[PDB]
């Protein structure tokens, strides 16, 4: 029960990793390329996620 | 429902066939070297020192920069009130930057002819008659205004009902220009940024005087803040500096020097009176509905192309149209053509035309043009 | 019980949509590539390769292009793609239009073809001579000289189904439709709304053989009044945008455009104009033998007693519109659901026409003084 | 001392700009072309009465 508790602490290891942006996609391209506006700047091609 | 099974079957056979179908030296030597090729963000001067230059330099939204001259550079060649690139890593300007194209004022400028001749337009000469010596005459053969002392107006207005020919006789002119003639995109001028269009406005003459004797379209002229209420809201304020910025452009403390403005208002009772006043446009070349000659003109000019019985009297025509805009004489050749296709006869005759004549005018809502009234015979 | 094979079909069309590297040479253009890449103008170009790029953060600098594919396609006011990092041309411009652009073009029209509308074969015929006909017989245009019609504007009081005939077209049309709302352009910011009407337009170039649809222009362009307050529309400029689209120097190319308006005595002259609108449509109220066509039509996939007298209905009611019609259709069939029988009778119809016209009162004491 | 005012005028960040005010604990607040407000305890290298707000 202790180790759960401490482990939890452990998982909190996890709220440290900087935040990813928010962005909206204006449109869909092939070969895992989305073309997603950033909020505050430009439009920006990401090579999307295996999930 | 086996009509909608056989539609299913083939999506399912479509479905089939999807999943059974799945089961240069510049991206070679150069990457490699391109790679760690640094960048020289562009920036411009403002000044220049004695000694140790020191050039300071706005980035563009950054800073005033006291940048040094790059070591491989001529501190000559680095010029004050020039455009110049500085690597933000060495601090420095290792490359001079040409000067800034401006593209977009370049875009409008025509580069291409419209393929219109002063003929097809009809019906308007004296219309026609006007323009040429405030385009053509006093730019192809500046000697006989000289030779009189006459200065050329170098400023024209067309206005007049819609439809009337205004755009088309201008669109000629471009055609026998042999000069730059400059196209103005009215909802280009108006931007986002506070007085953004305004800036444009002073490229749009910089590009103008560069080039030699030049005729500038301000096609649609209301659209470019062509009215000064200038209310203590001021929604239009940005639009109003702009229009401001083209009015003394166009004249006052040196105007075109070598421009004639041509601009063109379906409204000119809405135009601004400081852009009316003259000079900045001195004449006033105000198209009107054609007459009865000219009504058969342009009738004649419209159906040349159409295949009709070589009988047909446009003068009955011309005549039967009482007030009609040039648009809706080529609105009735067309009409009347479209008669002909509808009984499927090859070429047209007197009837069809009289057929589109109450088409285009007297079947549209006029009212005037259709009689139930005896009233008068 | 039909109705499964129907709902497998949808969804099987469904799954085909969801169902729509060089060993070598494109590893090498993957490295050369960074993972984000940021789209940027080209605002000059240098026979260097090293071409000076304008971007949000206004970085030019002039930059290298390795495009393995082709690098002869840059042009200036091209949208380029930068590395994130290096911000070198990356390699062929981002072609693709604006957002808002985008949501216009409609792939899938619901209606079928003009067979659903009854009694406005006059108004089906300009529609078709202007768009359908002149794409399927070219020839028959060049050989009389004329050149096709390519404006159209259909004005009529409301629920003539002036939208119907659109649907229709849409159904069969090779060019591509953008149905656009006249009130689609209310940008707050100054400019943008003008420019936006510059954006159909491009792409209806773009896509070659093309048809707009702009319903209820009315407020797109209505009068062009003076600012008076001083407020300034700005709407005003949109119009003129459009106006210059429409007939403004150059020219159209090949696009034609469909406008429908309740009210066309509002609309600015110049807009309705022959060169803009070379032909006008006119919706009028359904007379008697249009609205036979359309009671039938309404009624045609619903269960009808010999007792109905369609002709009764038509006959003792004037006023009624196309849309009228169909709303007794729907209204009648509630009424038998409420004594629970599916079959229609005679006396449903009849208690149906009056209630959908409860809200239509007109005239005053002009009886006896005329 | 001089060595470093060199590299610093001749560095990217200088930001040259207008000084807002001058104040006193012989202290300034500059803004720079950047358009970021900047207070510094200590007014400069440069004399302070030499200095212009
Ligand atoms: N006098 C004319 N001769 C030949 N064609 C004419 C004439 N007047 C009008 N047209 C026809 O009308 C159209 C020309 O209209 P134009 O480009 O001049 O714009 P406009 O309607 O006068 O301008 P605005 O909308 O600003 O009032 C073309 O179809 C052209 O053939």
């Amino acid at each position: 029960l202790n180790a759960k508790v401490r482990l939890l602490r452990e998982e909190l290891q996890l709220l440290q990793e900087q935040g990813s942006y928010v962005g909206e996609v204006v449109r869909a391209m092939d070969k895992k390329k989305v073309l997603v506006k950033v909020h505050p700047e430009g439009k920006f091609v990401v090579d999307v996620d295996k999930n | 429902d086996d009509i909608q099974q056989l539609l299913k079957k083939i999506n399912e056979l479509t479905g089939i066939k999807e999943s059974d179908t799945g089961l240069l030296a510049a991206d070679k030597q150069t990457l490699q070297s391109e790679q760690p090729l640094q960048v020289a963000r562009c920036t411009k001067i403002i000044n220049a020192d004695s000694e140790d230059p020191k050039y300071i330099i706005n980035v563009k939204q950054f800073a005033k920069f006291v940048v040094d001259l790059s070591d491989q550079v001529a501190p000559t060649d680095i010029e004050e009130g020039m455009r110049v690139g500085v690597d933000r890593n060495k601090y420095q300007i290792h490359i001079p930057l040409p000067p800034k194209i401006d593209p977009t004022v370049t875009m409008m400028q025509v580069e291409e002819k419209p393929d219109v001749t002063y003929s097809d337009v009809g019906g308007c000469k004296e219309q026609i008659e006007k323009l040429r010596e405030v385009v053509e005459t006093p730019l192809l053969h500046p000697e006989r205004f000289v030779n009189l002392g006459i200065e050329p107006p170098k400023g024209v207005l067309l206005f007049g009902p819609p439809g009337t020919g205004k755009t088309l006789c201008a669109r000629a002119v471009a055609n026998r220009t042999d000069a730059c003639f400059i196209r103005v995109i009215g909802s280009e001028l108006v931007q986002k940024y506070v007085g953004e269009g305004a800036r444009m406005v002073r490229e749009l003459f910089e590009m103008a005087r560069t080039k030699k004797a030049c005729l500038i379209f301000f096609d649609e002229i209301d659209a470019i803040g062509g009215a000064r209420f200038d209310d203590g809201a001021g929604g239009d304020n940005e639009v109003q500096r702009t229009m401001l910025e083209l009015i003394n452009q166009l004249d006052g403390f040196d105007p075109r020097g070598n421009i004639k403005v041509l601009m063109a208002t379906n409204r000119p009772d809405t135009l601004d009176p400081a852009l009316m006043r003259p000079g900045r446009l001195d004449r006033k070349i105000e198209f009107s509905l054609p007459d009865l000659e000219g009504r058969t003109h342009i009738f004649k000019i419209h159906a040349r192309s159409m295949s009709v019985e070589r009988d047909i009297r446009f003068e009955l025509l011309a005549r039967l149209c009482p007030n009609s805009t040039g648009a809706e004489i080529r609105s009735v050749c067309t009409e009347a053509g479209m008669f002909a296709i509808r009984a499927r006869r090859k070429i047209a005759t007197e009837k069809d035309f009289l057929e589109a004549v109450n088409k285009v005018i007297k079947s549209y809502a006029k009212f005037s043009a259709t009689p139930r009234y005896m009233t008068y015979n | 019980l039909e109705r499964i094979k129907d709902y497998l079909l949808m969804e099987e069309e469904f799954i085909r949509n969801q169902e729509q590297k060089q060993e070598e040479e494109r590893s090498k253009v993957d490295d050369l590539r960074g993972t984000p890449m940021s789209v940027g103008t080209l605002e000059e170009i240098i026979d260097d390769n090293h071409a000076i790029v304008s971007t949000s953060v206004g970085s030019e600098h002039y930059v290298s292009i390795l495009s393995f594919v082709d690098k002869d396609l840059l042009e200036p006011g091209c949208s380029v793609l930068l590395n994130h990092k290096v911000h070198a041309v990356i390699g062929v411009l981002m072609d693709d239009t604006d957002p808002l652009v985008t949501v216009m073009k409609v792939e899938k029209a619901p209606q079928e073809t003009y067979a659903d509308i009854g009694g406005l074969d006059n108004q089906i015929q300009e529609i078709k001579e202007s768009v359908e006909l002149p794409l399927t017989h070219p020839e028959y245009y060049e050989e009389m000289g004329i050149k096709p019609p390519k404006g159209v504007i259909l004005y009529g009081p409301p629920g003539t189904g002036k939208t119907l005939l659109a649907k229709a077209v849409a159904n069969q049309t090779s060019a591509t439709f953008l149905r656009v709302v006249g009130s689609e352009l209310i940008q707050k910011y100054l400019g943008d709304g003008p420019k936006l009407v510059r954006e159909l337009f491009r792409v209806a170039e773009e896509h070659a053989p093309s048809i707009v649809f702009i319903d209820e222009i009315d407020a797109i362009g209505t009068k062009r009044y003076d600012s008076n307050s001083g407020g300034e529309r700005e709407i005003q400029r949109t119009m003129l945008e459009l106006l210059n689209q429409l007939d403004g120097f150059d020219s159209r190319g090949d696009v034609k455009v469909i406008m429908a308006t309740n009210r066309i005595e509002t609309l600015d002259p110049a807009l309705i104009r022959p060169g803009r609108i070379d032909r006008k449509i006119e919706f009028p109220l359904p007379d008697e033998k249009t609205k036979k066509r359309i009671f039938q039509i309404h009624t045609s996939r619903m269960t009808l007693a010999d007792d109905v007298t369609l002709d009764d209905l038509i006959m003792a009611k004037d006023d009624l519109s196309g849309a009228d019609i169909k709303a007794i259709c729907t209204e009648a069939g509630l009424m038998a659901l409420r004594e629970r029988r599916m079959k229609v009778t005679n006396e449903d119809f009849k208690k149906s026409k009056e209630n959908v016209l409860y809200k239509k009162q007109e005239g005053t004491p002009e009886g006896l003084y005329l | 001392e001089n060595s470093e005012k060199i590299k610093v005028n001749k560095t990217l960040p200088y930001l040259v700009s207008n000084v807002i005010e001058l104040l006193d604990v012989k202290c300034a607040v500059i803004k720079t072309s950047t358009r970021q407000t900047y207070f510094l305890p200590v007014i400069g290298l440069v004399d302070a009465e030499k200095l212009k707000p």
